[PDB]
């Protein structure tokens, strides 16, 4: 059970991210903006269906499809970072750039896991969230470092999320217990990782850590914004109208 | 014999080069057909996104999302191929946004349903892929080349669209109806991918003559109909075409008249969604602005 | 089934638009407006609910809920015009002035119909109506004739919109083989109530009436924008996860 | 006798009006409680806003209208109340964009369900109401009545949100959970409605002196507790408190500690949604500039 309430966890991080990244597709600055966007998405989705796969087996019943899309926003445990609106160019490339960066830090580490699917899971998507990290902190420098528009912009995309920093580094009961058996990766040891590269690449980009402490946590026991429930309604939608069937 | 060994390569058929001789009007029809062919990939990016973040299953969804990836990618590959003759990516990409190119007749069509994507899968790329096909013994090299790696990755997605129609043909009461409703607003705009008549081709004359096109745009399109319809009956489904029938004496499919006064309307920028197409991609364009800007000043430090 | 496929577009109309509406609380540019909005929204969900009513009483089956949440969106039959977006308060407004001067000309001689619940429904619906183009037609003018700024803005508000009025005089089968019995109103005799009402308001606004011909219609067949289907997903979510319950 | 002659006024409880001559302190305090009070009206439009388009049926949809209607409603009234001591509305709801002042504590949280809707109907629509009662007998006439016409208003959607979960309380299985999973999150929140402890009310001894407080925050906050604990025995369900038991002796609920350091947060910005409010707000005014300004331009012709 708690075993599963973490890869769940893990699970609806990406999956949530996911979805975001699909609204981009079409819409973005450049050709190559949107492929790139596209394919992280891809990937993002593709650990989804890997840790939900896992954690429908954990539990014995059902699969990735059923714990996507016949569980309500009280029941979805991603970060509240995740959910966020994609915003302009830069809101999405920060959201990015904090995840990839957590991603890179936990991922190293949970390959290392005495739970073999877990390492199993973590040793796949390291490859592709250092690509990631590669594409955000990519634009990060490009933006905030670029022309005195966009820097702004940038700076305030970073302003505005970062009150949700706070969530990646909580842990709870499950993150203690689990992390004790060393199945789980305590997300409190993860702050030094995720500050050394962050930190860095804000101030290369000639921006401030902002000085604002944060204190949002919530999204992994189901309490969310208001920004998932309609995801959810949209991502749900035909599950919902057209239960049990094939697709 | 500078326009005669030129008429002599494309007939012994030896695939033309960049940087050869060639007729400026053969230039000229050739930066129009593989532009307006990446431009197409690109527009067609717009329906499919729109099902994304709906798709019913992750599978299915993921599926999806290769294939939009796929998309851009082609649409890059054509634009390096078109710009091997001479023209700028952005300039004729401009000309797109402004109206003044055209994209595939098919893209000004809605995607109302699931169903819709798998259709599109099935269907349109179908037609695609038929049309594709055809060209990869183009008389330009860059443009064949870029014709046969296409054709290999768009027919695995093609198979996925196929395979997403079989799962709505044989599941519930509910997806059958969809499916069929999808085909019913889609076989027509369908067949109309292939282009005019041959008695109404301005292009038709010179495009074979120098074998820029192997086939008329009649011929290909009755290849279709003839390898897609066994590909209905064996989902249990129909075609909206009263007048379709086999035809033991010509051994092809017979089918009924295309509505040339729809087709007219919408590549004159008149269908269901040619204006909320330009529109999202001028939006996306004028709103990225900054952010070009930016990667540009950035890359000047 | 013609008559009550007929209701059901007009109460269609109003559900769709009143959604849109809906969106627009606790946004809007002063507080005076938001109620306003509000006001209207409700004005047009009461009128969608005595409709929808009808329909369903025609029917014989269901009620007002089934025909709103039950529906996907190849069955729905709202006018092409109301499920556009929103956008910026132009867009909302232009949308709602070309929206008003038609609900005036409509139930002005719908009134006069020879179906009892019609007549009976457009009674009740003329007195809001002419209340709702008093603040439509009040803004366009106050945008139109406001500063530059706001000049253009309402201009380019008309103009992106102006290709959907073609539907509001569009008569298909239905529309003449009840007009034919004086129950339905053909839309093409609409148009010069219509015309003259709004080519007036605009040009009074010292803005121009568009020049391009207006020519996308298909909402009423169910043929709709790629906008309905988010919308209804967006509606009908919870009736979806939890279908027959009495809230 | 100015200071004295006001003294009596309050004390034989004449209500104090407009134009009347009151303590520099006594004016200011009542901009303070009557402004935060409109602020309270404009921001909890936000989360019933957020429901909505999501309604579950078109009855609780139009209900639901109605009251985001009559809170804009009562927002201007309070604030033409608010004006009659001399402030600007305009002024002062500036302040509230800034953060320099409060509205109540209770909008900071979010709506996550359909549930939430009802039990905001029932419980914090309730708690609002039991103190907008005990204000109707407050030293100041503009309030006073305003607050009358408004608990006249407000019931009748206080009796909508309790019917709402009434509907839940006897539904489904899946109806009855989403019920106790929204008074779960709402309780506590709804107790702290009504402020701080007696021993940390800075306020409390000036407003009961100027009978601008009837009863302290404790008080009615016991008040609210004994009305609605049988309200939710009534529906089949519980409130999240092990420590609530009737108590005999002294004939009320006796009930858990508050959590103080939550609401101390909450009030200083760093609730749940107190962020995602204000920038609604914020925003809804910055892009609302050119509307407003449009308005006055066009009034000068
Ligand atoms: C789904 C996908 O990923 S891409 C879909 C398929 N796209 C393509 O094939 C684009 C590449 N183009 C081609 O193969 C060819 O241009 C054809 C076969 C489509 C049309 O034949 P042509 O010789 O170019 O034109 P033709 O003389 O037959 O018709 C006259 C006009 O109608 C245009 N036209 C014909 N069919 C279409 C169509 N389906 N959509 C838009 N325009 C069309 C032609 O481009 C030409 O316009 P132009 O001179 O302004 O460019
Ligand atoms: C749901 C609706 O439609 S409105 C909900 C109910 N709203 C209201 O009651 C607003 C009108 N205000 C009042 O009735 C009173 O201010 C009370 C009873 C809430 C608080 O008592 P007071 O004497 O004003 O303040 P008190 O000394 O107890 O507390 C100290 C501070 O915390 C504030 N505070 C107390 N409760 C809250 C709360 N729930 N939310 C925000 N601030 C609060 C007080 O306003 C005061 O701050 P201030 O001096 O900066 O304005």
């Amino acid at each position: 059970n708690q075993l599963t309430a973490y890869t769940l966890r893990l699970g609806d991080n990406c999956l949530v991210l996911s979805q975001r990244l699909g609204e981009w597709c079409g819409h973005a600055p450049e050709l190559e903006i949107d492929l790139a966007l596209a394919n992280i998405g891809l990937d993002l989705l593709g650990q989804a269906r890997n840790f939900l796969s896992y954690a429908a087996e954990l539990a014995g019943e059902g699969d990735e499809d059923t714990l996507a899309f016949t569980r309500d926003e009280r029941q979805f445990s991603n970060l509240l970072l995740v959910e966020q609106p994609n915003g302009n160019f830069a809101d999405t490339i920060a959201r990015q750039y904090f995840i990839d960066a957590w991603h890179v830090a936990l991922f190293t580490r949970l390959m290392e896991s005495r739970d073999p699917q877990l390492a199993a899971i973590s040793a796949k998507a390291i490859k592709e969230a250092r690509y990631h990290l590669r594409f955000s902190r990519g634009w990060l420098e490009r933006l905030g470092n670029g022309t005195d528009v966009s820097g702004q912009k940038m700076q305030q995309a970073i302003n505005k999320l970062w009150r949700f920093t706070a969530e990646l580094f909580d842990a709870d009961e499950i993150d203690i217990a689990l992390s004790e058996e060393g199945i789980a990766v305590d997300p409190r040891t993860l702050r030094a990782a995720w500050e050394a590269e962050v930190f860095a690449g804000i101030n290369e980009a000639t921006l401030n850590v902002p000085q604002e402490q944060a204190y949002r946590t919530g999204g992994k026991k189901g309490l969310h914004t208001e920004h998932l429930g309609p995801m959810l309604a949209e991502m749900q939608y035909l599950q919902r109208v057209l239960p049990g069937q094939q697709w | 014999t500078q326009e005669e060994r030129f008429e002599q390569r494309i007939a012994q058929e030896t695939a033309i080069e960049p940087q050869d001789w060639m007729p400026d009007a053969y230039r000229k029809t050739l930066i129009r057909q593989i532009g307006q062919h990446a431009h197409s990939e690109i527009v067609g990016m717009l329906p499919e996104g729109n099902w994304i973040t709906r798709a019913p299953t992750l599978r299915r969804k993921a599926i999806l999302l290769a294939k939009v990836q796929d998309e851009a990618g082609h649409g890059l590959y054509l634009y390096s191929a078109a710009e091997t003759l001479g023209c700028a990516r952005e300039d004729i990409y401009q000309k797109m946004l402004d109206g003044r190119m055209k994209y595939s007749s098919i893209f000004n069509y809605p995607t109302l349903s699931w169903a819709d994507i798998g259709v599109i899968g099935w269907l349109v790329d179908g037609a695609a892929i038929v049309n594709q096909v055809a060209l990869c013994r183009t008389s330009y090299g860059p443009y064949a080349r870029a014709m046969v790696k296409i054709c290999k990755e768009e027919s695995f997605h093609q198979r996925q669209g196929f395979e997403a129609c079989m799962a709505l043909a044989q599941g519930s009461e509910a997806q059958k109806q969809m499916l069929q409703d999808a085909i019913n607003r889609f076989w027509w705009p369908a067949l109309m991918m292939f282009g005019p008549n041959d008695d109404n081709s301005p292009n038709s004359a010179r495009s074979l003559t120098w074998k820029i096109k192997r086939f008329t745009n009649d011929e290909l399109r009755q290849r279709f109909v003839d390898n897609t319809v066994p590909q209905v009956e064996m989902l249990g489904m129909t075609v909206p075409d009263p007048d379709l029938h086999f035809d033991t004496e010509s051994g092809h499919y017979r089918f009924g008249e295309i509505d040339w006064q729809e087709f007219n309307e919408v590549i004159n920028g008149r269908g269901i969604c040619n204006q909320e197409r330009l529109d999202a991609k001028r939006k996306a364009w004028e709103e990225g602005t900054w952010v070009r800007e930016a990667a540009l000043a950035h890359a000047q430090k």
